[PDB]
């Protein structure tokens, strides 16, 4: 499914630990 | 004791005590320090005993290491929690990140660097807040662990506590003189993170502490941030301040009533019309002061829907779930702006749903609009082109014929993105060259897939001229991968990774059509890669010249008729027929090549060296270098 591949876009170091 | 760090590291990995007690045996100062402080490599970490003694939560190992001798608590180290390999992580930092109160109590008691920074300036208190344990946070604060110290991007421990969902440490931090109104490099006030994550209680105690409301760097108020991520619970609280005015009330209501429809997780049509009606009713019943929305031109992507600015017009949409999605896209783009980072994702998700419903006609439109919005924001569109290639391959695979303007637009955006990726690669240092070059190679591969889709699509003469011009621009841009492969070397190489989603269905490198299109577009038929293999040295090394012969004969008869030199020499001094992995691929080459006394004399000059700088024509000075 195409919509399933969109879950991978939900990288930034601002909110990292 | 020279290098016996395996014993101590393995014992501390599971927190063994008796193994370490047997390891230490009556040592004077020199060998006892050489044992206790002996770090090792263990690639990826720093492999100190007192990094894995705290990461795995074993206070006994640290206890024996810190009772009768004081081992280096201030030990620089790198530890990983998923993809979080952060340097400067002492035992206190990694212990707080994992969330063990026992080992932390056995570190600060002797006195540890409670404010030990790193490359990201992540205080141990920030790691504890990321873990979320209340006991470690209050223990650190009570030991003066520098609450005010932020990261590189000004992401103070309160903000990461308000984002990862830990109300207890948030309440404690606000109760211990923290900064509710702390900002960031881009603007990430404490309400922004909690609103984005959607925690009701955290926003409750933040506004109870007067955290105030300030606009983000992307023109986002905390209420708009809350409405953007479809979190309707936090919006209702922030709407109760009665200081946002109706201009922000009807803005946030429309924003979330639009976000609900075109969202992945909490997609609800019932929770879309309700909020849209609550939004418009605020401005369509007041008296002789009614507010009408600002005009929006009819965007072609959203079915030429000019949105709805009437109670009767909106009531006409609570019968068509196909129209509420477009209305949500329109409202989100009207409020969030055409330059926001997160305005693109709902459009791509709606297009993906349309593609999954086999309605590719509107998927192409929506994704083209999303790609235009992303590319006019200087964003990284190295995956949107891949998704276009996948949609086009699925369209070609089933029975469907893709429109030629669609391929034209995607190819133009692809050459623009590849030029931009070349600019980023040329204008960056080795800190992020790896990822930038990986994205550059991905963009090149997506362009190749798009060209392969274009070859397998019949279109009129004007459309083919447009597509050929778009390819010709990138050909003249001269793109090259990390190993020197040009845009033609990959079209003949069988090792280029075709994406497995849907481009694996119909895209088969090497292609005769793709290489003919590239050679007819001015590709350097005689170019070389980093090693020296030309476009002919690579195709000749083909796996299947007995079944894929038609695209091995029509890629050799087309290369050598376009000017490719059949006698060229790479770095290892190997002619193309000397670099033949089969027989059917050297027989074709030997058929498609002619004896020229120029090549024979050039080989004789290159073998018995003549110092061919002068006493030779300028153009033959590279001809001799070819052989």
């Amino acid at each position: 499914k195409f919509a399933d591949h969109l879950h991978k876009f939900h990288a930034a170091g601002d909110l990292w630990q | 004791m020279e290098g016996l760090a395996g014993y101590v590291y393995k014992a501390a990995s599971e927190g063994k005590v008796l193994t370490l007690a047997a390891l230490l045996l009556n040592r004077s100062e020199s060998d006892i320090r050489y044992l206790l402080g002996y770090v090792s490599q263990q690639g990826g970490q720093r492999s100190t005993p007192l990094i894995i003694a705290a990461r795995n939560g074993h206070a006994k190992v640290v206890r024996l290491l810190l009772e009768h001798y004081r081992v280096q608590t201030q030990q620089t180290g790198t530890v990983r929690f998923d993809g979080y390999v952060i340097d400067g992580a002492t035992a206190l930092w990694c212990a707080a990140g994992a969330g063990h109160f026992e080992v932390v109590k056995l570190l600060v008691s002797h006195g540890a660097n409670v404010n030990h920074t790193t490359v990201t300036n992540s205080t141990p208190l920030r790691a504890a807040c990321f873990d979320g344990r209340l006991d470690i946070v209050k223990y650190l604060v009570e030991n003066n662990a520098n609450i005010s110290i932020a990261n590189k991007y000004d992401n103070t421990c309160l903000m990461i506590a308000a984002y990862k969902g830990h109300t207890d440490v948030v309440r404690y931090l606000l109760e211990q003189r923290a900064d509710p109104n702390a900002k960031a490099h881009c603007g990430a006030t404490a309400l922004h993170f909690a609103a984005e994550a959607g925690h009701i209680d955290i926003v409750k105690e933040l506004i109870k502490w007067r955290a105030a409301i300030v606009v983000n760097g992307h023109g986002m108020t905390p209420l708009k941030v809350a409405a953007e991520s479809c979190k309707a619970d936090v919006v209702e609280l922030l709407l109760s301040h009665a200081d946002c005015d109706r201009r922000s009330r009807i803005e946030a209501l429309e924003l979330l009533g639009a976000s609900f429809a075109n969202d992945r997780e909490n997609y609800d049509i019932i929770k879309t019309y309700h909020y849209l009606y609550l939004a418009m009713l605020e401005r369509f019943q007041d008296g002789d002061n009614i507010l009408e929305k600002e005009v929006l031109p009819p965007i072609h992507a959203y079915g030429n829907r000019t949105e709805c600015r009437n109670p009767q017009e909106l009531e006409s949409i609570r019968q068509d779930r196909d129209a509420l999605h477009m209305e949500g896209l329109i409202v989100r783009e009207r409020i969030l702006g055409a330059d926001n980072i997160d305005v693109s994702h709902p459009i791509i998700y709606r297009g993906a749903v349309y593609a999954d419903n086999m309605e590719f006609e509107q998927c192409i439109k929506l994704w083209l609009h999303a790609l235009h919005l992303r590319q006019k924001g200087n964003r990284n569109t190295h995956k949107d082109l891949l998704r276009f290639a996948q949609v086009f391959s699925q369209m070609i695979h089933l029975n469907e014929t893709v429109k030629a303007p669609d391929i034209e637009c995607v190819l133009r955006c692809s050459v623009l993105e590849i030029e931009q990726s070349m600019n980023r690669v040329k204008n960056i240092s080795d800190a992020d060259v790896h990822n930038a070059m990986d994205n550059y190679e991905c963009n090149l591969y997506t362009f190749l897939y798009l060209v392969c889709i274009s070859t397998k699509t019949q279109c009129s003469e004007e459309d083919q001229c447009k597509i050929n011009k778009q390819i010709y621009n990138l050909i003249h841009l001269d793109p090259r991968t990390r190993e020197g492969f040009t845009l033609l070397h990959l079209a003949v190489n069988s090792n280029t990774p075709v994406d497995d989603f849907h481009t694996n269905d119909v895209c088969s490198f090497p292609n005769a059509l793709v290489t003919k299109l590239l050679l007819d577009c001015g590709a350097e038929v005689n170019a070389v890669d980093n090693e020296g293999n030309s476009a002919l040295h690579i195709i000749v090394q083909y796996n299947r010249p007995i079944s894929d012969f038609l695209t091995l004969h029509s890629i050799i008869i087309s290369l050598v008729e376009a000017g490719a030199h059949t006698d060229m020499t790479n770095k290892q001094n190997k002619t193309p027929l000397d670099k033949s992995t089969t027989g059917v691929s050297e027989i074709l080459l030997k058929t498609q090549m002619k004896m020229s006394l120029k090549c024979l004399a050039a080989r004789a000059v290159r073998a018995n060296d003549i110092n061919y700088q002068d006493q030779i024509p300028r153009t033959l000075e590279e001809f001799v270098g070819f052989h």
